[PDB]
């Protein structure tokens, strides 16, 4: 759907079908799994390919490659990372504990820090940050 | 989606909820087996352990039928061996229907659910003919 995903898809398809056959055969796939540490049976890999092989080829190709990347990616951009930053640990409640931020500044051992930021990002002027004013912080 | 399978005598409780519905029970366990195989096509240590757990569960459920199969066998062995009223009372027994219920319970479990008592089951079947011969000699 995008244009750099085609770039990474071509690079990974190059990585898998490493000999140059133009088709993912089972041996190169097991080579990739064994480089990742896994050595499963020779009957489960058959079922895995048979679900991914649509053409009846017993070998999957670039159209099928991007079909599986498409379904797994877009079925499940900046909402998630800024969201789950701290407020996404609270899940639509708008009240962040100060003790979480004290713990974060505790573990990473930072030399000098004063928490006046949370004092001066206070937009409800209560002592916590809702999510819209949390993005206003970011 | 692995957690939806978190599962041994609860099976006996399921049996306490109760003929071919038994076969339906074994087939819904078979359907759990086939969707596990589809997930094998999707996904293995965490998978092989529950695979072996299915190996545990259906074999033990087959054996908790097989024990009742043995009980059916022995209680049938029992009956294998003013008198005219007793002769008529045994002459009324539908008895072949009870032998057939036991035969259907056993052989379906052996074949479609896949001891030396198979020939004993055959001699169960022929037992009624032998008993009729004995009753014929008991006519006088």
């Amino acid at each position: 759907l995008t244009d750099e995903e085609m770039d990474m898809c071509r690079k990974a398809f190059a990585m898998f079908d490493k000999d140059g056959s133009g088709t993912i055969d089972t041996k190169e796939l097991r080579t990739a799994l064994s480089a990742l540490g896994q050595n499963p049976t020779e009957e489960d890999m058959f079922v895995m390919i048979s679900q991914v092989d649509q053409d009846g080829s017993r070998c999957i190709e670039f159209k099928e490659f991007v079909r599986v990347i498409q379904i797994n990616k877009q079925m499940s951009a900046d909402t998630l990372d800024a969201f789950v930053a701290l407020g996404g640990n609270l899940d639509k409640t708008g009240r962040i504990l100060v003790d979480k931020l004290r713990s974060i500044c505790e573990e990473f051992e930072l030399t000098v820090n004063v928490d006046r930021l949370v004092k001066d990002a206070d937009r409800d002027l209560n002592g916590f940050l809702s999510y819209d004013e949390f993005r206003a912080l970011l | 989606t692995f957690d939806k399978y978190d599962f041994l005598q609860a099976a006996y409780d399921h049996f306490m909820r109760s003929l071919e519905a038994f076969e339906a029970e074994l087939k819904k366990y078979m359907a759990i087996e086939t969707e596990v195989t589809m997930i094998n096509g999707v996904n293995h240590p965490l998978k092989n352990s529950l695979k072996a757990e299915a190996v545990s569960w259906k074999t033990q459920f087959a054996q908790n039928l097989h024990k009742q199969c043995s009980d059916d066998l022995k209680l049938d062995n029992y009956i294998r061996d003013l008198e005219d009223v007793r002769n008529v009372m045994a002459v009324l027994k539908v008895r072949e229907k009870e032998s057939e219920i036991d035969n259907l319970i056993g052989p379906i479990e052996e074949m479609y659910g896949l001891t030396t008592m198979v020939s004993d089951l055959r001699y169960g079947w022929k037992k009624l003919k032998k008993v009729a011969t004995e009753v014929s000699d008991n006519l006088t």
